[PDB]
């Protein structure tokens, strides 16, 4: 919130430290109202709901077995049991090495099979085991973390530490009309150049309003206008 | 060798980070005086104390006053030194206020100052930055050969 | 590598542009220590 | 896996032999642990990563002081959170930053 | 201050023997930090309030602070009552030694004295640990400015 | 270097009391305070002029170059 | 009056300062140089040979400074003040004994001067050693002058104490979005290098040396260094902790990923990556090149076929890395005072003279070859006219390095600037504070403020207020009042003692039990493990208190990193401390009575086990009481005097504990600029600039420091009668009102003396 | 330990003994002797040292006539004057309350256990004769012994 | 309240200790089987130990891979250089007396893949050099000192150790105060 923040704003750098997306919600409750949206914006959840992961070998078949715990998926409010976890596993292990047929034996014990210049099968199975409990099953893979905030009232707004504003704007239960990010270039690519200059002016003004710097807003308006 | 009178703009400091230049040099009779006719060599603003929070300077003034009145050099060692109660006792024994605040008369009106003035010796150092070596002025003269600028 | 070429003359804080074109040393100027004066007008 | 041979203590690996046997051969040493209806499983626990409560605010734990904000006409705030920093040379005094408890307006009184 | 120190060491012994109620926004290790810092700041503010309320009419620092020419009630309270808490990098002074700030305190001790709380004022003088903690706080402010 | 002729604040002559003060300290020893009071230095300015003086000329004369 | 330990234990500070003055780091370092390091250089470079005329050699037998064997006295040295006046160098001749063969089988000795050695002021070879102020008067030198600088071409030059990270020691640091790198900057007597160590990706651990083309994976080097079992690898680097196993398993897998390995297969892999050796000994390009690569990978030079020591060192390197990757805050602060060392003037001149002597020997051999390449009439008589002429180069280099501060060491290959500064003569305090001044390592990336903040671990070692302003704010530091810098003592007789005290050698130790007991480190190297780490520490400390090992060796125990650490190297900062045993101090005021009576000088408090030195690392293991009143029976030491946490300059401040700390720092700045008395010979001096007060007065309120450093003898200031009031309106914003007629009577009256030097130079015509 | 990833039992694949991070220290002291299972920073050290005396005395009692057991002793490399040092040097004494001591010479020292060696140890004899070089086996080490001089 | 005498002996005996880091002292409650020894080797002027232990053939041998990858793999070679350490004395109890024999060059033995060495060299087939370089130069140049592993002769050694332990008896005179400095 200081010299580096003003530098970021007036340099229009594409990458900023702490890009915060402020998202207002539709309802007023914690249980099953705002935690649902928070879960809809989360980084990775395999390790969060895997509860173990296996490296299983047999006479001629190999299993990577994981036992998703319904208790965590229910207590932490998420909408996923098996199928979306399996398809996310397919996408992620394809982006890593490959994934053609991810099977589900049932009862949350989804198993991943590997089959084929030697010991490469074991190496790829080990690397799949290592890279497995890190993949995204729920939420946008742009948000490092979300955090429910209180504006000194009974309104529990949530601001996310991510780089995706359109996704958060279009997420269910988030009001897209009032949803702003502190990243000027993110505002520009999603909302327009006029919204870009509005974001510039609000960001600069707020930045110097947190240090007691009483600058007439016309100077900030001229800075935004000459920038956009 | 060159003798140097302290003049306007010469820098002085007082062992507590309280530096500053000579703003004015005034005649002795215009200076305030106490009952014995003691007159200050230096007058320093009270506004330098509250924000810098140099209580050590006040304790130094009181300890130095008690020391000159007692005939002994005092000690202001870190985490130690001459206790303030002892210095106040010396000050009271010699007829002065315990807090080092004497009543002065104005040198220009002659009346009693309506506030008691913190009065006593403080060690002051003259710093190497004299205005005689800093005063510089150029109208026209030597110019850079390459750029034809001063 | 101390060899000062043409582009070294123009680049830098003490180069050509920032050192002589936009900003330079001026005649009829002075500098000394400042002291207070209340009997002086504010202007 | 993370298993090693008893003979040369090198790390054991899975290799595919004839009939696709997933024997745990040890490289660098003639050691062969075949699989005859035996299950080699490596289970490691994973964190639950419980929920995290509302961030809210802990301004009750912040040093206050008796200063009226510049915006006293709008909000009658007699108190202001403060912290002192010396953002000047060591010959100027310290700088105190304020934040009104009634409006949140920040200012620095130096 | 003795009342404040008592609550601080009670929280210390609770945290050490067991587990305190971790604040929602921050984890376990810093919830004791927040509780102790709030309590010490409250005691400093209350002591300074008592000092200022007992200040004399025609007090020079009080007049300068009231008219705004120089200083403030903070400076007056630090000179007279208590230089409250030395804060560096946004929290109390961290361990300069192994799990400890200074070797003049017990190891893994988090008492207010051990982590920067200066009980003394500038009138009474700073004890050597408090003096060092104050020096680091001043240096922290001076740093970054360059 | 050498004792100043006058007190800086009052102008009272203190340069004629340095040797008497030294003799009071050495011969028939007294406290510094009573030795200053015996010489007539009542004011604390005249007291400090003698009490805080450092006689550096006696040390400079050890390097006299025209012996 | 009866001696009270609470208020009379402070006299140990004057006792310490009598024999160990403020300017003693420079003094002791230079004495050590000229007394033993010169012999060390002359015994390293003892003989020079030629390809031709094999029946001929030159031998350097002995080295001396300033003395010949002809007479008991030393040679006449032009005194340092005369050197200052005549713009020459205060130097003593270097005399050697030469064994050069005569053609008719004749063997002789000689006393031949090979140059002038710039002698530090008030050292052993300096003429002002043990002078009684009467010889100082005759030599026109100030008795209160600090000494410890050099006069080269008439200017006073001081080699500032140098801060730098400790060599031969593992430092581990993390980072955000990049990975964890942790180095071990290892310096040999002829080759310095840093074994970098980073995690490239996927939690894979690599060893990154400059001479190695690509970072060798960690399992490869571990297998190369004899530890080739690939379970004991994981045992050494992982122990029994479950998390580290999976943290480490990836680079275990890689070891077989490439091809299964013997020791020599890994050795060949390492050797394939060695860069070059300037195309000499080309016939070494085989598997054997890795032997030199591993020999010159660190300071643990291996001269045999057992690689256990280097293997365990690299395993600890790896395990520290794995700890850091498991969780941060296992890193070390690079600004912790325990992790820094202070190079001194003697060490600097030792390495500089070693380089200059190597140049001199190379050039002497060149001249000898040119002379003896002639076929006929190769008369051997007076083969030393060359060295008589050739002695100027050593003197020229030795003088110029000090004069300019740039030290061009070809052998060690770096260029450093600012090693020397002109000793400041603004004030006596300015000179004394330029002494005991520490300059930190450059290339520090000044944009950040890590090595700019003040650390709690510098308490009592570096002054807490004497840090300069403006640009080098936090980079230049000052020594505290009561401080010592350790000197390099031999490590071999302490390893044997550690083995005697129950430490079992690592070669006797197996991998599976290494992280189950405490491991004993000698200068960062695992020499073995011990049961009863606390008993071992106590017995070692008892041996050191009884004088069986040097008082400067530091022993402390880390519990997080299960290790007993023993340090013997020089450059560690330490301060003395009263030992508190069984809840009581060991001084008990009978020793104090003896001390003020004259007996028991400060050394005897060390011989008697009452006082011991503690470095920053042992202070982790200690529990110091500030006062005798708050000694609880769990504390291990007691402060002699807590005001010693301020340096010499900060001791000029009266009641500094009643001030805000920035005020103390600014007074540390301004006190060096105060105008006053410089020296007893200030009117005999002729300086480029000098400010002198006509009527300086000693402060009415002084401290113990100003009388411990003789500030009351040459004070800089005056006791002004001060009225604290608003007056005349000309005193706003730090402005002062000065009494006219106080200025008339001499208050503040100073003077400036400026010198102008010209030389009537003769010309070729 | 924690969860272990499950013709000759000594030829079965060997996995490391793994202990969780939350309890690495506690199990560490338990397995320092349990891994062998042979046939406060001052008080804890003293009590474990007294246990070391009881174990050391137990082992000397069970080594009285066994024709195969060896111990390795760690003696100081510079013993008190009396290597060409032969004969009787001194005694190892059992003090009251279970504590032991060693009198190597005129001096009195204490005797501890040292690090445990959880792997096979065997002693051999080297006799390289010009006629025939032969290596002779003697026995197997049952434990290390460390004796430390005390001031 | 008893006294147990220790006696030094074995002045000429070269008694080495083998440290098989490859195998535990005891897998279970009982001590582990002492492995059979054959074809042991020692290199003088290098103090290099080579010890061969055959592999079991009835289980876990991978004979086909063994012979197809390396010609000779029946034995298992544990290689480890003896390290000269002082103060390590080997002990046993006979008659309530602990008999000490100094230990010469304990060695740490780790498995050696010389067959992998030879396979690699056969694949690849188609100047003071002092310091650690000289150590390996000596090891691979001056070598081939075959040893004959004669196992079982303990009684001769033990009765010999007793023979030097009872015939000689020496008393100590060095002051305890002098011993501490001698440390
Ligand atoms: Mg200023
Ligand atoms: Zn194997
Ligand atoms: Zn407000
Ligand atoms: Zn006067």
């Amino acid at each position: 919130l200081g010299v580096p923040r003003i530098k970021e704003i007036i340099n229009a750098s594409k990458v900023i430290s702490t890009p915060i997306i402020n998202a207002v919600l539709v309802n007023d409750n914690d249980e099953r109202a705002a935690r649902v949206v928070k879960g809809r914006v989360e980084k990775t959840l395999l390790s969060d709901v895997a509860f173990y992961v296996q490296d299983v070998y047999k006479d001629n078949l190999s299993f990577i077995q994981v036992r998703i715990d319904l208790g965590t998926i229910d207590k932490l409010q998420l909408e996923l049991t098996i199928e979306d976890i399996a398809v996310a596993i397919t996408r992620a292990s394809k982006l890593k090495i490959q994934a053609s047929d991810v099977n589900i034996i049932g009862k949350d014990r989804i198993a991943i099979n590997v089959f084929p210049s030697e010991n490469d099968v074991f190496y790829r199975m080990q690397q799949l085991r290592r890279a497995l409990p890190d993949v995204v099953v729920k939420g946008l893979p742009d948000i490092s973390r979300a955090v429910i905030n209180i504006r000194d009232d009974g309104k529990r707004e949530l601001l996310v530490e991510g780089y995706g504003l359109r996704d958060v704007m279009c997420t269910d239960g988030v009001i897209g009309s009032r949803t702003t990010t502190n990243h000027v270039l993110e505002v520009f690519s999603v909302l327009g150049i006029e919204a870009a200059r509005y974001s510039i002016i609000r960001e600069i003004n707020y930045t110097m309003s947190n240090h007691g710097m009483s600058v007439d807003p016309r100077h900030i308006q001229l800075l935004g206008d000459v920038m956009t | 060798r060159q003798n140097r009178r302290p003049e306007l703009g010469d820098k002085f400091s007082s062992r507590h980070g309280q530096k500053g230049v000579c703003g004015i040099i005034v005649k002795q009779e215009d200076m305030p005086f106490n009952d014995q006719g003691i007159v200050p060599d230096i007058i320093m603003n009270p506004h330098g104390f509250p924000s810098r929070m140099t209580v050590g300077k006040m304790i130094e003034l009181i300890s130095g006053k008690a020391g000159v009145l007692n005939g002994t050099l005092e000690y202001g060692t870190c985490f130690g030194g001459s206790k303030l109660e002892d210095m106040s006792k010396i000050l009271v024994d010699q007829g002065f206020n315990y807090s080092g605040k004497d009543m002065l008369y104005s040198g220009i009106t002659g009346e009693c100052l309506q506030a008691y003035i913190f009065f006593g010796p403080i060690y002051y150092q003259k710093l190497k930055h004299m205005v005689l070596d800093k005063m510089h002025a150029r109208a026209r003269g030597p110019r850079a050969v390459l750029t034809r600028q001063p | 590598k101390p060899i000062r070429g043409f582009c070294q003359r123009l680049k830098g804080k003490q180069g050509r542009f920032r050192g002589n074109l936009s900003g330079k040393r001026v005649d009829f100027s002075g500098r000394t220590v400042i002291s207070p004066d209340p009997n002086l007008s504010i202007d | 896996m993370l298993s090693f041979c008893p003979s040369c203590n090198n790390m054991l690996l899975i290799t595919s032999g004839d009939s696709g046997v997933y024997t745990l051969a040890c490289r660098s040493c003639p050691y062969e642990f075949p699989i005859e209806g035996i299950e080699i499983y490596d289970r490691k626990k994973l964190p639950r990563k419980e929920v995290d409560d509302v961030l809210g605010g802990g301004w009750d734990n912040v040093d206050q002081t008796k200063t009226q904000c510049p915006n006293y006409d709008t909000c009658g705030g007699e108190s202001a959170y403060f912290f002192q920093l010396q953002i000047r040379s060591a010959d100027e005094p310290m700088t105190t930053f304020y934040k009104c408890v009634n409006c949140g307006h920040r200012w620095k009184e130096n | 201050v003795e009342i404040a120190y008592h609550k601080c060491d009670e929280l210390i012994t609770l945290f050490n023997k067991g587990e305190l109620e971790t604040q929602p926004g921050c984890n376990e290790e810093q919830t004791l930090e927040a509780k102790i810092g709030g309590l010490l700041s409250k005691v400093r503010e209350e002591v300074g309030d008592v000092c200022i309320n007992e200040l004399d009419n025609w007090n020079a620092p009080l007049i300068m602070a009231t008219c705004g020419s120089k200083g403030s009630t903070l400076n007056v309270s630090q000179m007279v009552a208590v230089v409250g808490q030395q804060i560096i990098s946004g929290n109390r002074v961290p361990d300069g030694f192994q799990d400890r700030s200074l070797p003049h305190f017990p190891k893994n001790s988090k008492t207010p004295q051990s982590k920067g709380f200066v009980r003394n004022s500038f009138f009474s003088g700073l004890s050597p640990p408090e003096f060092l903690f104050h020096a680091i706080s001043g240096r922290e402010g001076l740093v970054d400015t360059a | 270097m050498i004792v100043p002729v006058r007190c800086f604040s009052c102008g009272k002559v203190v340069g004629d009391k340095w040797e008497s003060y030294l003799n009071l300290l050495q011969e028939d020893e007294l406290d510094e305070g009573t030795a200053l009071s015996r010489l007539g230095l009542k004011r604390y300015c005249c007291r400090r002029m003698i009490l805080t003086h450092v006689d550096l000329i006696e040390k400079f004369l050890r390097y006299n170059p025209l012996e | 009056d009866e001696i009270n330990t609470a208020q009379d234990k402070w006299h140990l500070l004057p006792a310490f300062l009598k024999v160990k003055g403020l300017v003693k780091q420079h003094l002791d370092s230079f004495n050590y140089f000229v007394d033993t390091d010169l012999k060390k250089i002359i015994k390293a470079n003892q003989l020079i040979l030629s390809d031709v005329d094999p029946e001929f050699y030159l031998k350097y037998v002995d080295i001396r400074v300033g003395k010949k064997s002809s007479s008991s006295t030393k040679d006449y040295l032009t005194p340092p003040h005369e050197c200052r006046l005549r713009d020459m160098t205060y130097s003593a001749p270097i005399y050697v004994d030469i064994e050069y063969t005569r053609g008719r089988n004749i063997i002789m000795h000689k006393d031949v001067e090979i140059g002038r050695m710039p002698i530090m002021l008030r050292s052993n070879k300096c003429i002002l050693y043990d002078a009684d102020e009467s010889k100082m008067a005759k030599l026109n030198e100030c008795p209160l002058d600090p000494g410890g600088y050099f006069i080269v071409n008439g200017t006073e030059k001081v080699i500032l104490v140098q801060e730098q990270l400790s060599k031969n020691r593992i430092i581990v640091e993390a980072d955000e979005k990049k990975g964890i790198v942790q180095a071990s900057v290892t310096s040999s007597t002829h080759e310095r290098k840093s074994k970098t160590y980073v995690i490239t990706k996927n939690g894979k651990i690599y060893l990154k040396h400059n001479s190695i083309a690509e970072e060798i994976p960690i399992a490869i080097v571990l297998k190369a260094c004899g530890i080739l079992s690939d379970l004991e690898i994981m045992q050494l680097v992982c122990g029994n902790d479950s998390s580290y196993q999976d943290i480490f398993a990836v680079n275990l897998e890689e070891s077989s990923k490439l091809d299964i390995y013997t020791q020599q297969q890994a050795l060949e892999y390492i050797g394939a990556k060695v860069k070059t050796m300037r195309r000499q000994k080309l016939t070494i390009l085989q598997e054997g090149i890795e032997a030199i690569a591993t020999t010159v990978i660190a300071h643990l030079t291996v001269e045999a076929l057992d690689f256990r020591e280097k293997a365990l060192y690299i395993a600890m390197m790896t395990r520290r890395v794995v700890m850091a990757m498991y969780n941060p805050k296992m890193i070390d602060d690079r600004d912790y005072v325990g992790n820094k060392r202070l190079e001194l003037a003697g060490q600097l001149i030792s390495l500089l003279f070693e380089d200059l002597f190597k140049k001199f020997n190379n050039d002497f051999k060149l001249s000898i070859d040119k002379v003896l390449k002639k076929p006929n009439r190769a008369m051997e008589y007076d083969a030393l006219l060359s060295i008589n002429v050739h002695s100027n180069n050593i003197t020229s280099g030795l003088n110029r390095a000090i004069s300019t501060g740039n030290w061009s060491l070809k052998r060690f290959k770096m260029e450093r600037a600012g090693v020397t500064h002109v000793l400041s003569r603004l004030s006596y305090i300015s000179a004394l504070g330029m002494m005991t001044r520490i300059s930190s390592q450059f290339e520090k990336s000044r944009k950040v403020s890590g090595p700019r903040a003040l650390q709690p671990s510098q308490f009592g070692m570096l002054c807490t207020a004497d840090t300069p302003e403006g640009e080098a704010c936090g980079l230049v530091k000052n020594l505290a009042l009561m401080t010592h810098i350790t000197t390099d003592d031999e490590e071999e007789p302490i390893k044997k003692l550690c083995y005697v005290l129950g430490v079992e050698d690592i070669t006797l130790i197996d991998s599976a039990s290494l992280h189950l007991n405490y491991g004993v480190y000698l200068n960062g190297t695992l020499i073995g493990s011990i049961r009863f780490p606390t008993k071992f520490v106590t017995q070692f400390r008892h041996l050191r208190r009884t004088g069986k090992v040097s008082e400067f060796i530091s022993i402390y125990s880390n519990s997080h990193q299960m290790a007993v650490h023993i340090a013997t190297d020089g450059g560690r900062i330490c301060r003395p401390l009263i030992i508190v045993s069984d809840g009581q101090s060991r001084v008990k005021d009978i020793h104090l009575r003896k001390l003020l009576d004259g007996e028991l000088d400060f050394d005897d408090f060390l011989k008697l086990g009452l006082v011991e030195y503690l470095d920053v690392n042992e202070e982790n293991d200690s529990y110091i009481a500030l006062y005798e009143k708050d000694i609880v029976p769990s504390m291990t030491h007691l402060e002699i005097e807590p005001f010693t946490i301020l340096g010499a300059v900060a001791g000029l401040i009266p009641y500094p504990h009643h001030n805000q700390s920035p005020r103390n720092t600014y007074q540390c700045a301004m006190g060096k600029q105060a105008i006053g008395a410089i020296a007893y010979n200030q009117f005999k001096r002729i300086d480029t600039l000098l400010y002198l007060m006509t009527y300086p007065q000693q402060p009415m309120v002084k401290t113990k420091t100003i009388e411990l450093i003789d500030y009351d003898k040459l004070p800089a200031g005056q006791n002004a009668t001060v009225a604290v009031m608003s007056y005349s309106g000309y005193d706003i914003e730090d402005a002062l009102v000065l009494n006219k007629s106080s200025i008339d009577r001499g208050f503040g009256r100073c003077e400036t003396r400026r010198k102008t030097t010209t030389v009537l130079k003769r010309y070729a015509n | 330990x924690x969860x272990x990833x499950x013709r000759i039992e000594q030829l079965f694949p060997v996995r490391p003994v793994r202990v969780r991070h939350e309890d690495v220290e506690t199990v560490k002291r338990e397995i320092q002797e349990a891994l062998s299972e042979k046939p406060k920073e001052a008080a804890a050290e003293l009590e474990l040292l007294n246990a070391d005396h009881q174990h050391i005395l137990r082992k000397l009692k069970k080594m009285n006539n066994k024709p195969e057991r060896f111990m390795v002793f760690q003696l100081p490399t510079r013993l008190p004057a009396f290597r060409e040092l032969a004969g009787k040097v001194g005694s190892i004494r059992v003090h009251k309350s279970g504590k032991l001591s060693v009198k190597i010479g005129n001096v009195v020292m204490d005797i501890g256990k040292g690090a445990e060696t959880t792997f096979l140890q065997d002693v051999i004899a080297l006799s390289i004769a010009d006629d025939a070089s032969s290596a002779e086996l003697l026995g197997r080490v049952d434990g290390k012994i460390v004796v430390t001089p005390q001031i | 309240i008893e006294e147990f005498p220790l006696k030094i002996s074995g002045e000429e005996e070269s008694l080495h200790v083998f440290q098989y880091a490859n195998r535990p002292r005891l897998v279970g409650r009982k001590p582990a089987e002492h492995p059979f020894i054959s074809a042991a080797r020692y290199k003088p002027k290098s103090h290099l130990w080579e010890i061969d232990i055959p592999l079991d053939e009835q289980a876990f041998y991978n004979k086909d891979k063994a012979e197809s990858e390396w010609n000779g793999v029946n034995v298992q070679t544990l290689k480890g250089v003896g390290v000269e350490n002082n103060g390590q004395y080997a002990a046993f109890v006979k008659d309530m007396q602990v008999y000490l024999v100094p230990i010469e060059r304990v060695a740490q033995l780790k498995p050696f893949f010389k067959y992998i060495d030879d396979a690699n060299v056969t694949r690849k087939q188609e100047n003071r050099l002092t310091g650690s370089l000289l150590a390996h130069k000596v090891a691979d140049e001056e070598a081939n000192i075959e040893l004959t592993w004669a196992e079982g002769t303990f009684e001769q050694f033990k009765d010999t150790i007793v023979k030097e332990a009872e015939d000689k008896t020496l008393v100590a005179l060095e002051k305890q105060e002098d011993y501490i400095d001698n440390l």
